[PDB]
RNA sequence: UUUACUUAUUCAAUGAAGCGGAGCUGGAAUUCAUUUUCCACGUUCUAGCAUUCAAGGUCCCAUUCGGGGCUGAUCCGGGUU
RNA sequence: GAUGGGGAAGCUCCGUUUCAAAGGCCUGAUUUUAUGCAGGCCACCAUCGAAAGGGAAUCCGGUUAAGAUUCCGGAACCUGG
């Protein structure tokens, strides 16, 4: 205690060359990192036409959790399940001359963009989930309007990766329920009511609101200062 | 995302460099020794000057492979003739072949070695 | 399917949505290399019409040429 | 029908600068946090001759604020700057000869040198020996400083641009007659291959617009339009006037 | 200099074969006086407030 | 025609290091004393020195070695300027 | 004069550290193997370019028809280990 002493460093300008500080704000990031960040920035700095930026409204966390909880009860067959079904079907129809009906009618989430679009056009879909992060957005921009025209309840949900985990893929970009079981029919009706309250009933209003137009941090501060000076005086 | 990274320079992250595990051999037969003793030492040089060197200076004069260096010449002389080599001097002759003056240690008589290997 | 909607929408190049996408994508392409591999077709319907298939062995490259 | 000498100079084959013996580019410190907000002290270690340059250079050593090491900078020495002198550079440095200050931080009438045209350019204006820039006023709103350049031109510069207090050393250099083709030879030997100059009127027509004729004469007006093309711009390019200048300069 | 012992390349002092004796002495005096002046400047700043 | 904005485009620099907005403190104008405002914000007799996650303080563990976190070095926005 | 990049229909041109994720050598620990992970330090950069520039270190005597600071005898020096 008497041998050690306090020697505070003067980290001001011109003394005691600066200590190591968190410079992550100033990191010269790789070109791909800078490009993806600046693309995300530009997509909101520009004025986003109302057909886009309807995807900035995603299902809230609780309704999304309920939706994926319901959809997880209708996962499509895996490789092992399909192999087991194929064995239990072939080895049964061969012995008993069955009409390939040794398996029950399947209830699975419908996925695939073309398949789901055709189901929407044929009014088979009872609940369509559209991923909010389809990188070429033209694939799903018409989907809210197609669902609205065909009277199909649709929800813009966060995660094509989440829909992929729903359908045993990496990504699915869509997920649809056309037929639901009796024990989940009431849950489907309540979920569809909430989803229509959030997306389908608001479509005619969100169709007239342009997105984006959001300034950066420093431009926002500058405009706040100029409004505080010129406007409030 | 929330790490400190006290430097503003971003360098390429270190990643695993697996060693090669080929599904087939590249050559399928290792080449035999391209420079063994029998072609490192091509033949003795038997000019009058070379024979005088053999008789007097305890120096064997050989024509050697143009690819062979002093280590290879010394090793080949030691293996082929069972003699320790004191020193190897090499030159490229005007005719494009390599000449080696191999001075053996004092324990060996280059004249006796030459007589043993057939040239006197 | 959705490829027909893609085909029809791609013909409205001066619509608000396609103009916004054009601006953003042209900026991103100008930021990337003059010639660079594209992970997937920007217009999958056009790629299919031109013979592309989403299988191994099919490659998309984006290229910038001076006008 | 031949490419003229001033056209050939642009290729830079034998007309490049002879930079072997030069001490390095003469620049102010990089405009960093220390100069933007406070000041930084360096030490003049050497005042050295620069080949091809009239003005002497000052080697000023500063401490690196972010790493333990020394940073040597090559300033253009102002008159009165001496070795062992402490140079202060930044927004908060004092008004002393050799100090580097933002133009806005100096009073009107201040004499500066090595003045930046833009902040952080490390010095563009009044760099030749004996030359200097006069601060004539500030515009604190939309911060700008009005300066008079060595040519007499009035310029509006950002108030963050820096300059070195004082006049560039080596003044009065051009007052001494060179007195000798040999002295002009040794002058330009360490700058560039621009000397000696053959008169275009002493050439043949193929070599120059002024060439040819049974007497040496231009033949047409030596005043050449600004819109003329390469190979034509020989003589007095875009001359507003000609002849011996009489009266006062600084038209306004 | 790689083939001679350390005794040939240095001098028994604070800067050996790098600085001369007079320059080393001047460095000592400057360091001591400037640190003393730093102490007196600190106390002057403390007693002027 | 004149003006604004910035993300297109353009110019420049840096090992993209301290940018922008608040806050603390230091003398100041007054408040409807809520709140409103300005400036500064660890360095200037001297050709010295300034680097080891900086000592110190505090907390945890783990012991014959010590290691780690916070603070020292205010908070937020990740727009390098 | 490659690379990264940009231009050019193209042969190729520019540019040489430039708008690049450009790196291996020190070692605690790893020693399920002194290694990848993982404590902790450093790069504004390929390469070519001088038999007169820079540069580690050899001299004497003798010896051949023709080699000599190279061989022989003696006596040293430098580099790496
Ligand atoms: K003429
Ligand atoms: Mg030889
Ligand atoms: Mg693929
Ligand atoms: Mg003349
Ligand atoms: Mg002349
Ligand atoms: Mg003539
Ligand atoms: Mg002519
Ligand atoms: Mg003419
Ligand atoms: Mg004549
Ligand atoms: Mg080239
Ligand atoms: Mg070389
Ligand atoms: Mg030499
Ligand atoms: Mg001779
Ligand atoms: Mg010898």
């Amino acid at each position: 205690n008497p041998l050690t002493h306090s020697t505070p460093k003067n980290f001001g300008i011109g003394q005691a060359v600066q200590p190591k500080r968190n410079l992550s704000r100033y990191v010269k990031w790789p070109e791909y990192v800078r490009v993806q960040r600046q693309k995300k920035i530009l997509s909101i700095r520009l004025k986003v036409p109302p057909t886009i930026a309807q995807f900035q409204y995603t299902l809230d966390r609780n309704t999304a959790a309920e939706t994926f909880k319901l959809f997880n009860k209708y996962r499509p067959e895996t490789a092992a399940e399909k192999k087991e079904r194929l064995t239990k079907e072939a080895a049964a129809v061969a012995e008993g001359k069955s009409k390939q009906d040794a398996s029950p009618k399947p209830y699975a989430v419908k996925y695939g963009l073309n398949h789901v679009v055709a189901l929407i056009e044929n009014k088979k879909a009872k609940l369509v989930l559209i991923a909010n992060d389809v990188d070429p957005i033209e694939l799903v921009v018409f989907l809210p309007a197609l669902c609205k025209k065909m009277g199909v309840p649709y929800a813009i949900v966060k995660g094509k990766a989440r829909l992929g985990t729903l359908v045993n893929q990496k990504t699915s970009a869509v997920a649809a329920l056309t037929e639901v079981r009796a024990e989940d029919e009431a849950a489907l009706a309540k979920l569809v009511s909430t989803i229509d309250a959030n997306f389908a009933d608001k479509y005619d209003e969100v169709k007239k609101h342009w997105g984006g137009g959001i300034l950066g941090n420093k431009a926002q501060a500058k405009m706040d200062k100029r409004a505080k000076n010129s406007d409030s005086a | 995302a929330l790490k400190v990274r006290t430097s503003a320079t971003f360098r390429l992250p270190k990643t695993l460099k697996l060693a090669r595990a080929p599904k087939y051999a590249s050559k399928a037969v290792p080449h035999y020794n391209r420079l063994d003793s029998y072609k490192v030492i091509e033949q003795p040089i038997t000019s009058e000057t070379a024979m005088k060197k053999v008789e007097d200076g305890n120096i064997l004069v050989f024509q050697v492979s143009m690819k062979a260096n002093k280590y290879q010449i010394k090793k080949a002389v030691k293996e082929l003739y069972e003699v320790d080599v004191l020193k190897v001097n090499t030159l490229v002759r005007p005719n494009g072949t390599k000449k080696a003056y191999v001075r053996l240690t004092a324990d060996y008589d280059a004249l006796d070695i030459a007589n043993r290997i057939g040239y006197i | 399917g959705a490829y027909k909607y893609l085909e029809e929408l791609q013909r409205k190049k001066q619509s608000d949505v396609l103009r916004f996408l054009q601006r953003v994508r042209v900026w991103e392409y100008r930021q990337k290399n003059v010639i660079h591999r594209a992970a997937r077709p920007t217009r999958p319907d056009k790629a299919r019409r031109l013979g592309y298939k989403a299988k191994q062995g099919f490659v998309i490259y984006r290229v910038r040429v001076r006008r | 029908g031949r490419v003229i000498r001033n056209q050939r100079k642009g290729a830079g084959s034998i007309f490049t600068s002879h930079t072997r013996l030069r001490q390095g580019a003469a620049k102010l410190r990089t405009l960093d946090y220390a100069e933007r907000h406070g000041y930084i002290r360096g030490i003049v270690k050497q005042i050295v001759h620069d080949s091809g340059r009239g003005a002497p250079l000052a080697k000023v050593v500063f401490r690196d604020p972010y790493k333990y090491r020394l940073r040597e900078e090559i300033f253009i020495a102002n008159e009165g700057v001496h070795t062992g002198q402490f140079i202060y550079a930044g927004k908060k440095a004092s008004l002393n000869v050799g100090n580097v200050l933002p133009l806005g931080s100096v009073p009107e009438g201040t004499i500066v040198s090595n003045v930046e045209e833009k902040p952080g350019d490390r010095g563009a204006l009044a760099r030749a020996s004996g030359n200097y820039v006069i601060i004539i006023g500030h515009n604190p709103d939309e911060n700008k400083t009005r300066v008079r350049l060595p040519s007499g031109a009035k310029k509006v510069i950002s108030s963050d641009a820096r300059g070195v207090i004082g006049v560039i050393a080596g003044g009065g250099r051009v007052d001494k007659p060179l007195l000798k083709a040999g002295r002009a030879f040794h002058k330009y030997r360490l700058k560039r291959n621009s000397w000696p100059k053959t008169r275009g009127v002493a050439m043949n027509p193929v070599d120059h617009p002024h060439g040819g004729g049974n007497h040496q004469h231009i033949g047409k007006a030596s005043t050449i339009s600004r819109g003329a093309v390469s190979g034509q711009k020989a003589g007095l390019i875009a001359a507003r006037r000609t002849g011996l200048l009489r009266g006062s300069q600084k038209t306004q | 200099y790689a083939t001679v012992s350390k005794t040939h390349k240095t001098v028994s002092r604070a800067y050996g074969g790098s600085r001369c004796a007079n320059c080393v002495k001047e460095r000592i005096i400057r360091a001591f006086l400037i640190e003393e002046q730093k102490i007196v400047k600190k106390v002057v700043k403390e007693q002027t407030e």
